[PDB]
């Protein structure tokens, strides 16, 4: 933002300054003399009598607005030594024109930057549905329809002070970088758009004297692949003086704005919301259930057959996330391409007034298991080798290497969880497995201690343990699967034995232990934040893994209270052994296990309770702009 | 009606 | 890549070691005593008698590979206070298997890292025609047509030393993921590919004992907005000792190479090859040129009428660039979409053996004059407020800001040119001109002091200057255009005293002023690296500036020799002051001004040497991974 | 045959 004033004695040079540029002087170009003086009037500020020598600088300031066009001056007198003084002129208008926006983040350099110590104002998808009996997200048209609507949006003001005359010869423009414009809609306030994906400049209409324009602006799109998520809003000043000539730009400022990201919540931070869609066939599981949220203070929601089409599925249609921007945190839902029975849900239940949405991916085929979001999840936050993920880190299940026959995340998923770049993903080991997702092996559950968290992983190892441990007490005989009628009963002593679910259980051990390793490196953890929580697979459909008995790590966490399946183990001292167990390893972090019977419900169509149900919790503490990714 | 497909 | 063994006593445990990578021992899982002792082959080294306290750390490292499966054993003897020594068993295989390429940057952690001390091999895109008698680029089918071909490829081997017999029941995989395998295509040497756009896996045929197999990798996309650059290409070793269970990853590793961006050279390196298609009407232009290319040691091409199709403007349809490898280096021409009568020019006769292609934007319209490549220049490495740019800085024209009636390059050109991120492009303001070229107002020669170059700026003011001292010492009636049979003389006193002719050159000088400051801020420039060149303009259609008199910095730069259009001057004693005052300018640099008729063949046509012409530089010895951006 | 179009 340098302006260099050619000053000449053959005519007065006529100029505006805006206040919090540079104005510098070109005084010897067209000089006549050895020496020159500088005089202005007081509320000019030369910094620099001297000689005709062109590296002297001049540099001239403004300390307040011009009440008139002109009524600044600087002279400037030539002279040398035999030479009456040549004076040259200079008038001034000074003005103040500036865009403000909230680039310290809190309440209201041109670069956007990360931290604690960063500038650079923040913009949220308005990706919600404030208006009353709609079914669209409030960005899709181009109007403010309810007052609330703003709340999301943001605040950006032009403040100019000027001259009661000085746009009869100057225009502002407010605009939008063509490649940017579908990304962003900013309306006028008195609203009204000014800037869009249809127009990306229009001329504001200003009064001279001292005024304040206000805007609200809203993003359009989350970060991408196609978009790093930076927006920029630029006011340009034109001089229109000249009928018969183009205008021209006088002065530019802008504001930098970035869209927030979708960022997930993981199994420690606190539920506010449960769901279910325990409408159809099964409704003691639906109790246990709403007796846990009832304990962990939620507010329960519940999707009816009628709605869910017999899909049970409650995890792997959707998963809640927030974005968060320092006037407004709010919901949003991304919905799954999965679109089996419950795919209306997110779209008519969820979104709403305060409660966003996304999505991604193809929406009629293209798809694969590893798209539900049971095989989406984050861990807690962590520091990994020094550098800090204070939002955790988001986590999905992969094959090892593409192959003809492996399943992924379709890359438009994987494309979009990057590129929110706060909770860097992590791809872990999930093919082996029949339905293929992370919940299938692995939870959080808040602790006490350590770093506030165990990881939970499934364990064969703690299983055979377990029941080699009974048998060499004299329990043998004890048969798995114990209250149930429509069932064959196996005795612990068979299990052991059998050769055959012992190779397949240590492959499936191998898999996991794969996955140990790498949430060690990734999330830097030790042994000691890791729990084994006793439970068997088999191999079946394309040697791919199946529970044994009633998953038990894929359970709900609500705070400390836990909805764990129930195994239905060896019954040893009127207490199942599995059950007992995972008392053992849990009570004893101050977590309640809540077992609860999804047998015939879930477990025998491939998934347990954490599958049949999804939770909202709170948003980090922790703002995700304060982070260094 | 399974999770899997 | 760590490794948990869990060992029991129950039964012997059998596990592969990779050399370099961490293995450590789980002792007390299944242990059954009160401290363990460990002993091992003399090939076992054992970092850690010890109580059985699961926070002992045990990790196991082996000095070479086996020679045969289970050569090395380690024994864990668990003991207590009256209980007989108890012996678990593992035997134990050590294998290398090292993927390696030249991530030093020379000659042959998995992030790739710039600069003088970081880490990562490059890979070049095979957009050159090395195969015989063709149109298609090398890297085009998925194979290795010619020997010289894998000059262009980058060298990765894959050294293995195993038992003899290892391969029964291990196999390795060579794989690159699904999202990156369109970017790159990999050869097998004995070639043949193994991966590539269908391919993104492949199992090598490895023999038992020491082997090392050589592959040639080819890029097949520059870096863009879809494509940050960085190719992984992974080696999995897999454990198939078992029919019955699914293949069991043991070991990956991985090569990131970068991507080698397309770079742009300066008017400050060497000039090696010369562009004019001047086979059309008029041959002393050509003649001129062809004196210049020999006096600059250059080689000279020329595109003839019959595939001109009248196009004369050499310089519009393309930009010659280069990419370098530590292996390779090669010109490569960005082709523009311009597509007027130079269309088939670079295809057909530019690209060809160590000469590669590049092209960006829709190739059947919706494109603009400022997609023409004189509206695409660099400028000398410069260093920016600390901020070094060693390959200088891509500087292409734009409107100030997007209107119904502005013309922008295409986002798609922008886009990739910001994705080579190794000249950081800069937008100048060149809307304001017919044409509509940053090669209409701004040029760069060499100097022998200062940061070794100069910025010359077309300057109406300096032009005003020179007319004004002709005036003053009695030549006002000296004839500008003189020289010139078929058009009207005007006198030095007539051009000064014209009104509009001035308002007219003081819109442009303030358009080229804003540039002047916009330079000096992006390439931190002072005011003695900028030199103005005399220089007048007109508005005609639309508003739009051209040049009253042939463009003088729209010049050829050939080293020390310049190919400055005639500007047809005032003739003042036996001498144009134009050349004279350009000549007093540029002389002082050691610079040598050939002035060029360009009038009724360029100069009318809206253009002039530097637009009917083009030229080939060396590329920068500074290596551009070596750079920080 | 112009440099504009
Ligand atoms: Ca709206
Ligand atoms: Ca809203
Ligand atoms: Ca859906
Ligand atoms: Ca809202
Ligand atoms: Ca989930
Ligand atoms: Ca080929
Ligand atoms: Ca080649
Ligand atoms: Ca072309
Ligand atoms: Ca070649
Ligand atoms: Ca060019």
């Amino acid at each position: 933002q340098g302006t260099l004033i050619r000053v000449t004695p053959e005519q007065p040079t006529h100029a505006v300054c805006v206040l919090g540029t540079l104005t510098q002087l070109d005084i010897c170009s067209s000089a006549p003399c050895t020496s020159f003086s500088i005089n202005a009037s007081p509320g000019v500020v030369v910094d620099i009598t001297w000689p005709l020598d062109p590296g002297v600088e001049v540099t001239l300031t403004m300390k307040a607005a011009s009440g008139s066009t002109g009524d600044q001056k600087v002279q400037i007198s030539y002279y040398g030594p035999k030479t009456p003084p040549v004076k040259a002129l200079l008038y001034l208008t000074a003005v103040e024109i500036s865009l403000c926006a909230d680039i310290t983040r809190t309440g209201k350099q041109r670069t956007w930057t990360w931290g604690p110590c960063g500038q650079g104002a923040i913009l949220l998808v308005n990706c919600d549905r404030d208006n009353l009996e709609s079914s669209a997200m409030d960005c899709e048209d181009d109007e403010v329809l309810d007052s609330e609507d703003l709340q999301d949006m943001s605040l950006m003001t032009l403040s100019t002070k000027t001259p009661k005359d000085f746009f009869t010869n100057h225009t502002l423009v407010l605009h939008v970088a063509r490649s940017e414009m579908d990304k962003v809609r900013v309306f006028q306030a008195t609203c009204s758009v000014v800037l869009g994906p249809k127009w990306p400049s229009h001329y504001l209409m200003v009064p001279g004297g001292k005024h304040n324009m206000d805007f609200y602006v809203e993003a359009l799109a989350f970060p991408d692949t196609d978009f790093p998520g930076l927006i920029t809003l630029t006011i340009s000043l034109l001089d229109t003086s000249n009928l018969e000539l183009p205008e021209a730009v006088v002065f530019q400022d802008s504001v930098v704005f970035r869209v927030a990201p979708w960022i997930m919540t993981p199994n420690t931070q606190p539920p506010q919301e449960v769901y279910a869609c325990s409408i159809f066939e099964n409704e003691d599981f639906l109790k246990s259930v709403t007796t846990l949220a009832m304990k962990a203070k939620c507010k329960l929601t519940i999707c009816p057959e009628e709605e869910n089409m017999d899909d049970q599925w409650m995890q792997d249609e959707m998963e809640i996330g927030y974005i968060q921007a320092p006037h407004k945190t709010l919901p949003v839902v991304f919905d799954s391409p999965r679109n089996r029975g419950l795919k209306e849900f997110p779209i008519k239940r969820v979104m709403g007034p305060d409660f966003g949405y996304v999505t991604r991916g193809p929406q009629t085929g293209g798809i694969s298991g590893l798209d539900s979001f049971g095989n989406l999840e984050v861990s807690p936050p962590v520091t990994v080798r020094g550098k800090e993920y204070p939002l955790g880190r988001i986590l999905f299940g992969d094959s090892c290497y593409p192959s003809n026959d492996s399943r992924q995340m379709h890359q438009a998923l994987q494309d979009f969880l990057s590129a929110q770049q706060v909770q860097a993903p992590v791809k872990l080991y999930s093919d082996w497995l029949s339905v293929g997702h992370v919940d299938e092996f692995l939870s959080f559950v808040p602790a006490p201690d350590r770093k506030g968290f165990r990881l939970l992983l499934a364990s064969p190892r703690s299983c055979y343990k377990l029941f080699q441990e009974q048998q060499n007490e004299g329990h043998g005989e004890a048969l798995l699967f114990e209250g149930i009628k429509k069932k064959k009963q196996q005795k612990i002593k068979n299990i052991l034995s059998n050769k055959t679910l012992r190779e397949h259980n240590s492959f499936v051990e191998r898999c996991i232990d794969w996955n140990r390793e790498l949430l060690k490196r990734e999330l830097g953890l030790a042994e000691s934040d890791i729990i084994d929580i006793p439970q068997l697979f088999k191999l079946k459909e394309f040697s791919k893994a199946e529970a044994f008995f009633p998953n038990m790590v894929n359970m709900l966490v609500l705070g400390k209270h836990l909805g764990i399946p129930k195994p239905f183990g060896p019954v040893i001292n009127g207490r199942c052994c599995l059950e007992e167990k995972v008392c053992s390893l849990l009570e004893p972090l101050g977590l309640q296990c809540t077992f609860i019977n999804d047998f015939f419900t879930y477990h025998i169509r491939h998934g347990e309770v954490h599958a049949g149900t999804n939770v909202r919790r709170k948003p980090f503490s922790f703002k995700w702009w304060n982070m260094v990714p | 009606t399974a999770r899997k497909s």
